[PDB]
């Protein structure tokens, strides 16, 4: 349907998959990384009804489905379900056949090896894609943001990777990776709202809480002052409408959940928080690198859309940083949608045509080729 | 021998177009199956002979 | 002190 064998770009995370073609500005469609399955016995006959549902089908029919995510903390653990998600992504909504297009997939630099290897195998064996590449999330964010140097703090649904990059090169000894993510904030919000009389323990309830989080929650610039008021007055509560007509209001819980990014102890995690790890990613780099990383804190990934987060991340690191020097945050309206955007940019670069793995080299090496050719 | 290579590869290619139209036919079957569902939703309730013995006696 | 690709390949190649 395209006038060129443009690469397909699929930003497959632990949240939603954003997909479209290289050279465009935006994904053609977005899909929950979900395969749904009925938890009930059918009663009426000739009702259609699938054994399993994919993406938005799984979410739309969720009233009686248990919903599973094949990707956890950035890694595919269930590749049969990813084959279904990709079939849907490519043939039902983008309506393209990867057999005629190179495909670009994304991951964090320390994502366990099985992820990129199984992603490579699925696209070469079930879709028979002519070429593959698995790209770095930080690289993709840097292209989207217009930078070659900076800290990419990618606090999304799966993991926070936090990798410093200078002149387009990794500074791997300074990756302050953290097992704290948007999915934990969602789990925390389900629990804290349960305490308000609105229990959220089932799949339908979990999807509702994620929707509540995305629309009602924030981190603010000053937690203690924000809570001093939110805990004292109803003036800071915000309502939300649930699908069945219930109305829930959230007070200080509205920010106490999200605050776990700065205070991980709220969910039992042992961590300094995302702002200290951002600071250390800069500090652990050489002294002639530090000045450029301080001036370029690059925000990407999920959770970047919480009110007060860009302002707060700059405040928290500038407060740890030395005086005289200027410390700055980069947080464009392209935040979180930067990995997909970077995929489009990267896939299309003329210099990247030497990075793509072809369905030639693949057959001689097998999917393990991804560890020889990508990064 | 050029012909032998040609027939090797073109046998491959006709088998391949075979499988391609086979997938076209399989997806005709499956999409037209969910379409059987769609249109059945609409047309099944009348596949019935009704109002025969209502009065004839 | 002591799969599917194989099958479709077989189809095409034979």
């Amino acid at each position: 349907d395209e006038d060129e064998t443009t690469a397909l770009v699929c930003d497959n995370g632990s949240g939603l998959v954003k997909a479209g073609f290289a050279g465009d500005d935006a994904p053609r469609a977005v899909f929950p990384s979900i395969v749904g399955r009925p938890r009930h016995q059918g009663v009426m006959v000739g009702m259609g009804q699938k054994d399993s549902y994919v993406g938005d089908e799984a979410q739309s029919k969720r009233g009686i489905l248990t919903l599973k995510y094949p990707i956890e903390h950035g890694i595919i653990t269930n590749w049969d379900d990813m084959e279904k998600i990709w079939h849907h992504t490519f043939y039902n909504e983008l309506r393209v056949a990867p057999e005629e297009h190179p495909t670009l997939l994304t991951e964090a630099p320390l994502n366990p090896k099985a992820n990129r290897e199984k992603m490579t195998q699925i696209m070469f064996e079930t879709f028979n894609v002519p070429a593959m590449y698995v790209a770095i999330q930080a690289v993709l964010s840097l292209y989207a943001s217009g930078r070659t140097t900076g800290i990419v703090l990618d606090s999304g649904d799966g993991v926070t990777h936090n990798v410093p990059i200078y002149e387009g090169y990794a500074l791997p000894h300074a990756i302050m990776r953290l097992d704290l993510a948007g999915r934990d904030l969602t789990d925390y919000l389900m629990k804290i709202l349960t305490e308000r009389g609105y229990s959220f323990v089932t799949t339908a309830e979990r999807e509702i809480v994620r929707d509540i989080k995305e629309k009602l929650c924030y981190v603010a610039l000053d937690f203690e002052n924000e809570m001093a008021t939110a805990a004292s007055s109803s003036s800071l509560e915000k309502s939300y409408e649930l699908p069945d007509g219930q109305v829930i209001t959230i007070g200080n819980e509205r920010f106490r959940c999200p605050e776990t990014l700065f205070q991980p102890s709220f969910i039992g995690m042992e961590s300094a928080g995302i702002h200290e790890t951002t600071y250390n990613s800069i500090m652990k780099c050489d002294i002639d690198i530090r000045k450029d990383l301080y001036a370029n804190n690059v925000m990407s990934g999920g959770t970047t859309m919480y009110p007060g987060i860009a302002d707060r991340m700059q405040k928290e690191i500038t407060a740890l940083a030395p005086s005289t020097m200027k410390i700055k945050i980069i947080a464009p309206p392209e935040r979180k949608y930067s990995v997909w955007i970077g995929g489009s940019i990267l896939a299309s670069l003329s210099t990247f045509q030497q990075m793509w793995i072809t369905k030639q080299e693949y057959d001689e090496a097998g999917p393990s080729i991804v560890h020889r050719k990508c990064f | 021998r050029q012909l032998h290579a040609r027939v090797d590869k073109v046998d491959e290619e006709r088998y391949d177009i075979e499988a391609k139209v086979t997938k076209n036919i399989t997806e005709i079957a499956d999409l037209t199956q969910k379409i059987f569902d769609l249109r059945g939703k609409f047309k099944r309730p009348t596949l019935r002979r009704v109002r025969i013995s209502a009065d004839a006696m | 002190q002591n799969g599917k690709r194989q099958t479709e390949r077989e189809k095409k190649k034979k």
